[PDB]
This record gives structure tokens, sequence and C-alpha cells, in this order.
């Protein structure tokens, strides 16, 4: 959660995302838990 | 018995890791001191 936060934050910082316009995090695994392989397919379904 | 020699270090220091990841033109040069191929800050986000 720290590594991920840091890498997203640095992606935005480098591409000059506006100060005061943070991305809004969703953490779907709070509800579902972590199904290994399927983890990202559930996140995609949620994104859609 | 040395066809395989494991690397102790990435070609970037931890300090330069993100900088190298974020400059697509960043290439490695022969470190004068060590003789091994490393990323110099001189060649990262470099007008040249």
């Amino acid at each position: 959660d720290k590594n991920e936060s840091a890498t997203i934050n640095e992606m935005m910082k480098h591409l000059g995302r506006s100060e005061g316009n943070p991305v809004i995090g969703v953490f779907q695994k709070f509800l579902t838990g972590h199904p290994k392989g399927a983890a990202g397919a559930w996140m995609m379904n949620g994104a859609l | 018995n040395k066809l395989f020699v494991s690397k102790e270090h990435a070609p970037y220091t931890d300090e330069l890791e993100e900088d190298v990841y974020l400059d697509p033109l960043a290439r490695v040069s022969k470190d004068k001191k060590s003789g091994s191929l490393t990323f110099n800050s001189k060649n990262i986000q470099s007008k040249d």
C-alpha cells in the first residue's frame, strides 16, 4: 500500500498533474479480500 | 566455472531509480571509477 501510493504519486508528479487535484483511491479488497490471479479482473469490473 | 555471475547491484543507485524509470532516453555509460555500466545523473533528463 505504501509502494503503490508512492509509484502512483510519482506518475502524477512527473506528468505535472495539478497541485490540489489528487487521484481518488478505491481499495476494493477491503470488501472482497485478495483472490490472487482474479484480483485485477474484479478491480477492472469495478472501474467500468 | 563463471559463465554465470550474479549482479550485486542494479545499473542505477536507489537515489536515481525513479529518475531513470521516468526518462525514456536515459542510457548507461562506463563508470570511469568502477569500470562497470551505470546510470550517471549527467545523462538523465539531458538536453544531449
